[PDB]
RNA sequence: CUCGAUGUUGGAUCAGGACAUCCCGAUGGUGCAGCCGCUAUUAAAGGUUCGUUUGUUCAACGAUUAAAGUCCUACGUGAUCU
RNA sequence: CCCAUAGUAGGCCUAAAAGCAGCCACCAAUUAAGAAAGCGUUCAAGCUCAACACCCACUACCUAAAAAAUCCCAAACAUAUAA
């Protein structure tokens, strides 16, 4: 958990909104802050993630 | 280092209460007063 | 050692012994069986 | 009793067993009728620690405990003796029972600190840094738990925790 | 005999209320007599006035 | 029997129980010589010759052990228990096999 | 506040845990105990 | 939801060993009660005060005296945990107009119609 | 010459044609749609249902309220399945299938905005109710191993008890009223209004007797 | 700060008929 | 609680403390031969790098190091600075 | 604590199943010991338990811990008649 990047005023400079994940067999890593909330980043970075290594098992 | 959270006499989390010897006595003395007052109003 | 809030010994010659205050698993012959209370 | 004595006469070594004088209970208890020795002399909660003449009726020369089946007490009473003498050897009040030392050996000068009613073994007891809220004070024991049922002459029972 | 076979406090015998009562007379008159010759000083009292 | 066994008899060279089975001060030397008697002890040395001895005459037990360095072992158990024979005699095979070798 | 079922044992009010001290079960004692007897 | 507290009979139906530890007698009930307050209105129902006030019981420790019947024990059933009950006593019998300004309630709950403070010649 | 004892025969009993427990699904069949209410008065006081032996000699007693979700039914089934022997034991379900509704609100969401949707079910368990019954060709010891160690995975305090244990705890509760020597009880003081004491009581501790506390049950209040 | 729901039951406001 | 004002990221400076210890110390266990490790107990005295990109906290990467610890301090500290 | 021989490696299955992968039976020698309760062996060996003997082990069969950031926190006390 990280703070976002962006024209945001001071929610940012105190809330760790953004979410990176790393898938440690594979590597893939992730990050997410369009939204201000980290449970809605970590969902959607999940997702994102979800999908990535979707693809890999397909290359797998 | 040991503080309640919040105030200590009301909320989820309280200072505990302890009851005395002292206190269990001066119950137990209105509890027999009443007791003999049951009585009395038995006739 | 490793620390356990249930001692149990796991063979027969694992023996219970009380010292520095807490007691203790003991086991010669598996030494792996040695327990501390937490 | 009975004792063992070890003579090596000529390379040969002879080990003999003796029965030396055995001392024998008072005649005519109060209570004939009790179970244990304990209570045949009405002694049961009216004994504390440092009642020596009592304790050392039941401990073997070198301080060690008797066994019960041998003194015959019971267990609720075989404890609450077992427990007074460990506070009496802490107090000092048994300085003829002292452990037996291989020859050879001599104790090193240790600090000399009084105390009584020593529940724990001062070796293992961790000194209390914190001592906790009022409502979760952390005490420092005092007497034996075993005791509670003792006679007590005052109002205010036995403090076992300070 | 042990630590707690008897009170820490020592026994107490009251006198004989026979033999006290004749003690107390005595002790009375003694008194009664000061009074009568006048064998004393000031004298303090205590009194129980507006409560 | 099991931790006699453990120690073994190889110091030991001879051992003789002397004991009169219709006394009522024998029971402890009987004991101890059915530890001895056992296989797992006996199995230990087999050059170790255990002489059981059966007398009416009225004396009292008497156990002799006799070692390899030609060293005695005597122990009356007339006033001595079984437990207190082994411990002596397991003790007295743990220093006679050091002197040796 | 908290409901009448909690999770946690909730906290009694004091009017209440002075009645729950007074209240304990106290067992029957015996002039002389059994065990001292034949 | 706290409410008012409906006592059940048997709770007023006196034991043969009550009778005993308090010395009544069934058969006799006494005429009048001797009701005192020791406890505080405060914190308790609104009930509970308008019936402290109907029994004339405002003051603590002052003693009040009540007819022993069904309708005034129904109100001191309502408080009975806030007063005290006790019979009143009559040794010498009812008082009269001569001796009525002699009379005092002692702490034993009896009423004397004779008081001289002095002390007894026996 | 040691002494021998008969020892009970068990040839007069059957098993079923299924002695493991049934499969429990985490919702019914039919799923509900109309939200119901907290209602926490259903794990509250004891249970006056499922509260006695049916078929079986040894059974599971809850000795406090909670919720049992499917986590907790595939934790009986799977270890008391596997820890028991088909031949000679049978188990059966003294508990229903979850069916009380659980709502859940998004994560995130602030107060308001109405009800949380259904998101699983549960089965209430009150104090004192048998969850799962045991029995067949064996003792107590034998099933007392895995049943205690089921009971202690429970959310509420459980313990595994018998035909005769509970007969056993039931008659020591019983005499413990009779001898105890406090002239002071729960029961006396609460229903006769002493002290004013129902002020800060509840209007279930007139049948509760102060042995409940919210959902918890004290065995040693008399 | 997430936007939430809505609740679908409407009605049901009607007063006491004494 | 504060809107008749309690000044926000990160950095600089100075650091105070916690131990749930990254390094150094003392120990138990090992699928511990040794050399390296894993895990647990104990220990907060001492130490815990320089750089490219990025406003960055991070992260990636380069070269090292016995180690480049996790957190709290009004997300320590702007009447010290940026 | 002490102690352990034997029909027999029961049958069947199985490359092998020998008390201890499965299935069936679970009888019997010896005063005493389950066609085996827990380990182990590729299968066997090997180590225990339930036996006998010895003998008053003449057992409790109710339970369980800890960590935060300025500096622990009234001082103390088990003994003289419950007020
Ligand atoms: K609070
Ligand atoms: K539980
Ligand atoms: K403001
Ligand atoms: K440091
Ligand atoms: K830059
Ligand atoms: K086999
Ligand atoms: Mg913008
Ligand atoms: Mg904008
Ligand atoms: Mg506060
Ligand atoms: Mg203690
Ligand atoms: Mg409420
Ligand atoms: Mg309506
Ligand atoms: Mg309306
Ligand atoms: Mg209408
Ligand atoms: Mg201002
Ligand atoms: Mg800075
Ligand atoms: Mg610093
Ligand atoms: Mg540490
Ligand atoms: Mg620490
Ligand atoms: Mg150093
Ligand atoms: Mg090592
Ligand atoms: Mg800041
Ligand atoms: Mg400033
Ligand atoms: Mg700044
Ligand atoms: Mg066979
Ligand atoms: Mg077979
Ligand atoms: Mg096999
Ligand atoms: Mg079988
Ligand atoms: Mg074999
Ligand atoms: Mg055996
Ligand atoms: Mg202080
Ligand atoms: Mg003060
Ligand atoms: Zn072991």
């Amino acid at each position: 958990t990280f703070r976002a990047k962006g024209a945001a005023a001071q929610h940012v400079n105190k809330t760790d909104s953004a979410v990176r994940l790393v898938h440690i067999p594979t590597g893939l890593v992730v990050e997410c802050q369009q939204e201000r909330s980290q449970i809605k980043n970590k969902e959607i970075a999940f997702r994102v993630l979800r999908a990535r290594l979707y693809q890999q098992i397909i290359e797998k | 280092r040991g503080r309640i959270p919040g105030r200590q006499w009301i909320g989820k989390h309280r200072r505990p209460r302890f009851v005395s010897l002292r206190a269990k006595q001066n119950m137990i003395r209105r509890l027999e007063i009443e007791a003999e007052n049951h009585y009395w109003l038995s006739m | 050692f490793k620390n356990k809030t249930v001692l149990k010994k796991r063979c027969k010659d694992c023996y219970l012994v009380k010292r520095r205050g807490r007691w203790y698993v003991y086991c010669k012959t598996h030494p792996r069986h040695k327990q501390r209370q937490m | 009793f009975r004792e063992v004595v070890e003579t090596q006469e000529g390379k040969t070594t002879i080990i003999e067993g003796r029965i030396t004088a055995t001392p024998k209970e008072s005649p005519n208890p109060p209570n004939p009728s009790g179970q244990c020795p304990i209570c045949r002399w009405n002694l049961k909660h009216k004994y504390n620690y440092d009642d020596v003449l009592l304790l050392s009726q039941f401990i073997r020369p070198h301080g060690g405990m008797l066994p019960r089946k041998i003194t015959g007490l019971c267990q609720e009473e075989h404890r609450k003796i077992e427990e007074c003498v460990k506070m009496a050897h802490r107090a000092g009040l048994l300085p003829n029972h002292r452990p037996r030392l291989p020859e050879g050996v001599v104790p090193k000068s240790k600090p000399q600190l009084n105390r009584y009613l020593t529940r724990w073994a001062p070796g293992s007891v961790k000194p209390i840094y914190k001592k906790g809220p009022r409502w979760n004070r952390v005490r420092m024991p005092v007497g034996s738990p075993l005791l509670r049922d003792n006679v007590c002459y005052s109002r205010t029972p036995w403090k076992l925790y300070h | 005999k042990t630590s707690l076979s008897s009170p820490p406090w020592p026994e107490v015998v009251l006198p004989d209320p026979v033999e006290e009562t004749r003690h107390h007379a005595e002790v009375v008159k003694k008194v009664n007599e000061m009074i009568v010759t006048g064998q004393y000083g000031r004298l303090f009292a205590v009194v129980h006035f507006a409560s | 029997a099991a931790a006699l066994a453990r120690l073994g008899l190889r110091p030991v060279k001879q051992v003789r129980v002397q004991f009169c089975p219709f006394e009522k001060n024998v029971e402890s030397t009987r004991t101890f010589l059915q530890t001895v008697s056992s296989e797992k002890v006996r199995s230990t040395n087999l050059n170790c010759s255990v002489i059981a001895d059966v007398r009416h005459d009225g004396s009292e037990p008497c156990v002799d052990v006799l070692f390899g360095d030609g060293h005695r072992l005597i122990m009356r158990g007339a006033h001595l228990t079984a437990l207190e024979m082994l411990t002596a005699f397991a003790s007295h095979i743990r220093a006679r096999d050091a002197a040796g070798s | 506040g908290s409901k009448a079922v909690t999770r946690h044992r909730r906290v009694m009010h004091f009017q209440r845990q002075k009645l729950m001290a007074v209240t304990e079960y106290i067992p029957p004692k015996p002039a002389i105990h059994p065990s001292c007897l034949p | 939801k706290f409410t008012r507290s409906r006592i059940p009979e048997k709770v007023f139906q006196a034991s043969p060993e009550d009778h005993e530890k308090y010395g009544g007698d069934p058969q006799n009930p006494h005429k009048l009660h001797i009701v005192t307050r020791i406890k505080s209105t405060r914190r308790r129902p609104y009930w509970e005060k308008d019936i402290i006030k109907m029994l004339g019981l405002e003051k603590a420790h002052t003693p009040q005296v009540h007819k022993n019947i069904p309708s005034v024990n129904a109100k001191l059933k309502v408080v009975k945990h806030l007063i005290r009950i006790k019979p009143l006593k009559l040794p010498q019998g009812l008082p009269a107009e001569e001796n009525m300004s002699n009379t005092c309630l002692k702490s034993t709950g009896e009423l004397v119609v004779q008081w001289h403070l002095k002390p007894v010649e026996q | 010459v040691k002494t021998l004892l008969p020892v009970p025969s068990f040839e007069d009993v059957s098993i079923p044609e299924k002695p493991k427990l049934r499969f429990i699904e985490r919702a019914p069949l039919v799923p509900k749609v109309r939200r119901e209410p907290k209602n926490l008065s259903d794990i509250r006081g004891p249970s006056t249902e499922a509260t006695e032996f049916t078929e079986g000699n040894f059974a599971i007693l809850a000795l406090g309220g909670g919720y049992l979700h499917w986590g907790h039914f595939e934790m009986m089934r799977l270890t008391i399945n596997r820890s028991m022997d088909p031949k000679n034991m049978f188990a059966i379900w003294r508990v229903p299938a979850p069916f009380k509704p659980i709502t859940r609100k998004s994560v995130g969401h602030r107060m308001g905005g109405g009800k949380g949707a259904i998101d699983h079910y549960v089965t209430p368990v009150k104090a004192g109710r048998l969850v799962v019954e045991m029995g067949g060709r064996c003792e107590f010891e034998e099933v007392q191993g895995f049943l205690d160690q089921v009971a202690h995975k429970l959310p509420f305090a459980a313990k595994a008890v018998s035909r005769g244990t509970l007969e056993k705890m039931r008659k020591d509760q019983e005499e413990r009223e009779r001898n105890n020597q406090n002239p002071w009880t729960f029961e006396r003081i609460a229903t006769a209004n002493m002290l004013g004491i129902r002020k800060v009581l509840s209007p279930y501790d007139l049948t509760h007797k102060g042995k409940y506390w919210g959902k918890f049950y004290m065995p040693k209040r008399v | 700060k997430k936007s939430g729901g809505s609740s679908k039951n409407l009605g049901g406001k009607s007063s006491g008929r004494r």
